[PDB]
RNA sequence: ACGCGCGCUACACUGACGGAGCCA
RNA sequence: CAUUGGUGAGCAGCGAAGGAUUUGGUGGAUUGGGGGAAUGCCUUGUUGA
């Protein structure tokens, strides 16, 4: 039911790379961290086909436009492939605040149930990762067109109020090649 | 009435099943 | 028509294809005899089909192979391969069956894979 | 009639009798359980089974409305999941009258188990595994 | 072990058609199968002659007065000879023609066939050596009819035969060209076809039953001749008269249906004594005791392998099942019973030690695929195509629980550790393996790892490997109780079907997609890769076990034959099943260390390592007399009459060596045993414990041997194993006879201060 | 005015210089 | 250059006054589903002799 997640980068990741792909891999109890030792082996369907998983990961470069993340869904074979907004020099953390099991709630906002439904059921079919199914901390996904913004907050509450706490990353997104996959 | 029609397509049903489970496995 | 077999082997990437017919005693390598093969080295990795089994056992054998692929090692993984399934080969079908067995009995006790080819198929445990 | 008997090289005159008598049964289910009330689930949840084990009996190869019931279940669908039909549509042989060649004489192969019989019959999940000796 | 392996029992009773009798004794059955002939005694069902020289599938049988000769006739007309524990004494190709029914006499000088149009009688011959190439000698023959016959009738003159004919007809022959009376004369006036007749055993009473109930009566008036007394008109029971027997009492008739029903019948009064049903199966023949105590009657082929024995008071002596073609065998920690799965959906225990059918369970829906004991002896896990897997205890019939939870609608493969904690399942059709915990149902895992459907497993006595063979190439490894998993070797040949192993977690058997069965260890060192599977009457591969002492293993494929094998390299011995038209498709080895089981289509058991065979194990014969100097160590020397008698190995010595050492010896004795002679004395005494009533005397010398060696038993394991089993069963079986009735006299005396 | 971090380039005496062999 | 496919002539060796390939008959042993009536039928009631 809940999907097994493998990430996945070129052969030569720097620094800027390695924290960033430190904050991919806090996706648990499902998300693990893997290099290749050639940049990426075209036997990958063997590999999540007898491993049984279901999702991967890719980060790499491209000079189209700037610095790449891949989603696909294994089986099936739907892949989106979107662009970001920054990879400089991220926060350099791997795990703090609580753990990646807790679900947290999960939030849409400025819906289009147009064309990016497609995405919206991926980032609900992503981040279902443990039992919990009870709120601690929140991750918001903001449309803007086709442009997106990942946070992060915990529940701060002080004197009954709701106040937020900024944690994590900060991410910007944009739609880039989606390509048309298969009921195979 | 409806209690005896779902007796007999029931009765069908599981002597269709037999029939084709025949077929099945040989 | 003469009787003829023919077998192959493979490491990582170079592929080796071998036949065997009946004749003197001859074992090439493209275009060379056996004794030539050069990283230097490692030649004996390549004679060790030959004393594993008896220094004779050829005397109506011909055997020739060649080499596509690989780097400088892994050639030789693939013709050390290849001889030995092609020596066995032979004796499937005009020697005894008892041979074959002394073949596997002395080889698979001392098998560094020279009957299965090695693949890897690397998994997140 | 005979058309059928001499298109998929059928060895008797008996079997199109015994395939007609069985599509008869799934037709007279058909009508009888057709003829219910359309919100009992007694009738939708078993012409739904009855839909799913004819899709993997392979007859109904073919993604399924319920009036297809009555439509396409004939003697040739079922006569299409005879072995060498299977055969020469999977391309190995290159006629049926050679597949029946080959499975008179013993050279082919479901699983594990040799073959020598033309009314075998395979699902839509067993012919994965059909090879040679 | 190199012991003469042969057929001395079967796997359940009546699969087949043919005749049935009793002995004259009351107390021995005698309920053919089609292949062989199974005689039974009623008490502790055992099994006495094994003939085969029957090229087909038909019995007729009978046996003269005293039970000294037996025939068995099949389809072609030829007969074979026995006399009492299958000598086979003569062998005699009869007729070109079959045969309807064999008679002999109460006086066991005549002999009586019926066949063809015609009908033979031939002088008997008496027990006695051989040397006669054709030992039956023609009396007469008579001729003639209008065609066949079909039933026979002897009587207590031995002078009389009444036969019926397939003509609507009977007649009667004089026996010692006598024509008593002067007259063969006919019966005739019948509507109907006749099934059979009887002479009654008072000589006035002619008696003729035809298939639509009728019965007709006729009397001994030879005005002067046959006249009818009582006649009959049915046309409301609507069936036919299958089979009919008559009583030795006179009084009674047995009446067997195609309806599935049974008849019983006053003879002149046409009473109704009761009727009984079974099913709808037709009953096939029926025959009755000499003394009308007992009733038995057989049931066909196609309808049910059923056969009952109900008394004149109502009720049934022997129920019993033995259905179709098997799937699967497994022995049960104690030796003594063997589970069966058959294709309709049951599961079966067995008693095939002592021929009962003991006890069923009914709720799969349809076939039954794999069986297996847990150590403990408490539950056994049966698996199916039901989509479904569920648990089974003894004797409280009751079914702990039926794991599944994925959909599914076939496994093939159950596997369970020794620690009873978890259980395995291979689904044929996903290349996955599933695990339960037997404490809910939880599921832990799903442990994905193969690319081909798995297709055989199983654990190890270690109890941290799973050792998992599917079919790609492709052999597998698992940990299950660490905190890792592990890597998985890779085949070099051939697809593979059948895995086995080591009760040592140290080695693994497989077979290859050829006739060669191959053998590596647990770092995958390839011993033995061996030769094909012979016995065309294509070569195959289907399942293979690993022996209990660790020397062994078993294959058997579908090809008429199953062979032995050693660790080293050589072939042992092929035994094989002779039979005209799979056969065999699951083997495994007993905990006793005498025999193993092989599930045929036939349905064949055992191997019965005997002790007839002159072995000599250590010299034998430098020990001069096996009498006189054995005679010197009863007076003198107990601790040499041991290993000198015990190096001998006549079993008619060892019963007088062994008893006639004196008590006070014993622990003495035992003190001072060799360490080489001590396995087959252990295993000698495992099986001599279970027959006489010398249940002090053998448990004072396992105190003895028990209390001497423990330590060397202790680290000497894999043959003790075996002997310390065979010990064990004896001590349970016992126990629970001699703890239960001394406290019922342990609660009486303070009973009796109650009040 | 400056700072932070990634890649890129040197310092090695596993040194130079010359050939010959040879694998994707 | 690959005693590479087809084809023909010779030699060593093996055997000696005949050899190699191919085929026929013969004997012994084994081997039917959905709707409908006039008409006809079936069942049942009736009407007159």
């Amino acid at each position: 039911m809940d999907p097994r997640i493998i990430v996945t980068t070129s052969r030569d990741p720097s620094t800027r790379l390695s924290q960033f792909a430190k904050e991919i891999k806090l996706l648990f109890p499902n998300a693990v961290r893997l290099n290749r030792g050639n940049y990426v082996m075209p036997n990958l369907v063997d590999a999540c086909k007898k491993s049984g998983t279901t999702d991967l990961v890719v980060l790499h470069e491209h000079r189209g436009v700037p610095t790449s993340l891949t989603i696909s869904h294994f089986p099936h074979g739907p892949t989106a492939q979107f662009s970001l907004h920054n990879v400089v020099m991220r926060h350099d953390i791997i795990n703090a605040g609580n753990q990646s099991e807790v679900n947290p709630h999960l939030i849409f906002d400025n819906f289009t149930t147009a064309l990016g439904k497609r995405v919206v059921c991926i980032l609900k079919h992503l981040f279902n990762a443990g039992p919990k199914k009870d709120s601690e901390r929140v991750i918001t996904f903001a449309n803007r067109g086709d442009f997106i913004s990942v946070r992060q907050h915990v529940y701060v509450r002080t004197r009954e109020g709701v106040e937020i706490a900024e944690v994590g990353p900060r991410f910007e997104m944009r739609l880039f090649e989606l390509r048309l996959g298969t009921l195979e | 009435e409806l209690q005896k029609a779902h007796s007999e397509i029931s009765e069908l049903y599981a002597n269709l099943v037999y029939k084709l489970d025949v077929l099945s496995s040989v | 028509a003469v009787p003829s077999v023919q077998t192959f082997g493979k490491k990582k990437s170079a592929t080796a294809v071998a036949h065997v017919k009946a004749g003197k005693g001859l074992i090439k390598v493209n275009g060379s005899p056996i004794t030539l093969v050069e990283p230097e080295i490692l030649r004996f990795k390549v004679y060790e089909p030959l004393l594993l089994v008896g220094l004779d056992k050829f005397s109506n054998i011909d055997i020739r192979v060649r080499v596509t692929g690989g780097g400088h090692v892994s050639q030789v993984y693939a013709i050390r391969q290849a001889i030995a399934k092609g020596l066995v080969a032979y004796h499937q079908k005009y020697v005894d069956e008892q041979s074959k067995n002394e073949l596997k009995k002395a080889f698979t006790s001392y098998d560094r894979t020279l009957l299965i080819a090695d693949s890897r198929r690397p998994e997140p445990k | 009639d005979t058309q059928v008997m001499r298109t998929y090289h059928i060895q008797n005159r008996e079997d199109y009798h015994k395939y007609n008598r069985i599509c008869g049964d799934i037709r007279r289910l058909a009508n009888k359980l057709s003829l219910l009330p359309p919100t009992d689930p007694f009738r939708r949840k078993h012409e739904q089974l009855l839909l799913d084990k004819l899709y993997a009996m392979g007859v109904l190869t073919t993604k399924s409305k319920i009036s297809d019931l009555e439509n396409k279940v004939t003697v040739s669908a079922i006569c299409r999941r005879r072995l060498p039909v299977i055969m020469h549509r999977l391309k190995m042989a290159e006629t049926i009258q050679d597949a029946v060649k080959f499975i008179e004489q013993g050279h082919v192969r479901v699983g594990p188990n040799l073959i020598n019989d033309p009314a075998y019959l395979v699902t839509r999940n067993m012919e994965d595994y059909v090879t040679w000796v | 072990m190199k012991s003469d392996f042969k057929f001395s029992n079967l796997l359940g009773t009546v699969y087949r058609q043919g005749n049935i009798t009793f002995s004259d004794d009351g107390k021995q059955l005698l309920s053919p199968v089609g292949n062989r002939v199974s005689v039974f005694d009623l008490i502790n069902n055992k099994s006495f002659t094994f003939e085969y020289e029957h090229r087909k599938n038909i019995a007729a049988i009978d046996l003269n007065k005293q039970g000294t000769l037996l025939i068995s006739i099949d389809e072609d007309g030829r007969a074979i000879l026995v006399n009492f524990k299958a000598r086979n004494v003569l062998h005699h190709f009869n007729f070109k023609e079959k045969c309807s029914a064999v008679k002999f006499s109460p006086d066991g000088r005549l002999f009586a066939l019926a066949s063809g149009r015609f009908l033979q009688i031939w002088k008997t011959p008496d027990v006695n050596k051989d040397r006669q190439f054709a030992p039956f000698v023609r009396h007469r023959v008579h001729a003639g009819h209008f065609q066949d016959i079909t039933s026979l009738t002897w009587s207590q003159d031995s002078r009389f035969i009444l036969t019926t004919s397939k003509d609507l007809s009977a007649k009667i022959w004089s026996v010692d060209s006598e024509e008593k009376n002067l007259a063969a004369t006919t019966f005739n006036g019948h509507r109907d076809y006749v099934m059979g007749a009887f002479f009654s055993h008072d000589q006035e009473k002619i008696y003729t039953v035809s298939k639509d109930g009728a019965v007709f009566v006729w009397e001994f008036t030879k005005k002067y001749s046959w006249r009818i007394t009582k006649k009959h008109f049915f046309y409301a029971n609507q069936a036919k008269v299958k089979c009919v027997t008559f009583h030795p009492a006179t009084r009674l008739l047995a009446v067997g249906f195609t309806s599935g029903e049974f008849r019983l019948y006053d003879l002149p009064d046409f009473t109704l004594i009761q009727q009984l049903s079974m099913g709808q199966n037709p009953v096939n023949t029926v025959s009755v005791n000499q003394t009308g105590e007992w009733l038995a009657f057989g049931s066909s082929k196609l309808g049910q392998l059923l056969v009952y024995e109900w008394q004149s008071e109502s009720y049934i002596l022997k129920q019993q099942g033995h259905f179709d073609s098997t799937n699967s065998l497994a022995y049960s920690p104690d030796g003594s019973r063997v589970v069966t799965a058959s294709e309709d959906g049951k599961i079966k225990v067995w008693d095939i030690t002592s021929g009962f059918c003991l006890a069923t369970f009914e709720e799969h829906t349809s076939s039954v695929t794999a069986v297996q004991f847990a150590k403990r002896g408490q539950v056994m896990f049966s698996s199916s195509l039901d989509g479904t897997v569920r648990a089974w205890d003894l004797i409280r019939y009751r079914n702990f629980r039926t794991f599944t939870g994925t959909e599914r609608i076939q496994f093939n493969c159950l596997a369970v550790d020794p620690s009873g904690e978890v259980v395995c399942a291979g689904s044929l059709d996903n290349f996955d393996i599933h695990v339960w915990s037997v404490q809910t149902g939880q599921l832990l895992d799903a442990l994905s790892g193969h690319e081909g459907p798995v297709s055989c497993l199983s654990f190890s006595q270690e109890n941290s490997v799973l050792a998992s063979a599917s079919w790609d190439k492709t052999i597998r490894i698992w940990s299950i109780f660490g905190r890792s998993q592990q890597v998985e070797p890779i085949e070099v040949y051939s697809d593979v079907l059948a895995l086995s192993m080591r009760p040592d977690g140290k080695e693994v058997a497989v077979s290859t997609l050829k006739g060669q069965i191959s053998i590596f260890n647990i770092e995958d060192a390839k011993q033995v890769g061996n030769i094909d599977c012979r016995k065309d009457i294509s070569k195959f591969f289907t399942t293979i076990h690993y022996s209990f002492d660790g020397m062994a293993i078993v294959a058997g494929g579908n090809n008429n034959s199953i062979c032995l094998y050693d660790v080293p390299n050589e072939v042992l011995l092929k035994r094989f099943i002779v039979s005209r038209n799979v056969r065999v498709t699951s083997v495994q080895f007993s905990p006793t260390a005498n025999a193993f089981a092989a599930a045929s289509t036939e349905g064949l058991l055992i191997y019965s390592t005997n002790d007839t065979i002159l072995f000599d194990p250590f010299d034998l014969d430098v020990d001069v007399t096996p009498h006189s100097t054995v005679e010197a160590l009863r007076e003198k020397q107990f601790l040499n009459a041991l290993v000198m008698a015990f190096r001998l190995n006549e079993e008619y010595l060892i019963n007088k060596v062994y008893e006639a050492i004196p008590i006070k010896e014993i622990p003495l004795v035992a003190s001072n045993i060799p360490a080489i002679y001590l396995p087959r004395i252990l295993k000698f005494i495992g099986d001599f414990a279970i027959e006489s009533q010398h249940i002090e005397f053998n448990l004072i010398w396992i105190k003895a041997l028990l209390s001497a060696s423990g330590g060397y038993i202790n680290e000497h394991k894999y043959l003790f194993s075996t002997a310390m089993r065979s010990i064990q069963r004896f001590i349970v079986r016992v126990a629970k006879e001699v703890v239960n009735t001394t406290t019922d006299n342990k609660y009486t005396y303070r009973f009796l201060v109650s009040t």
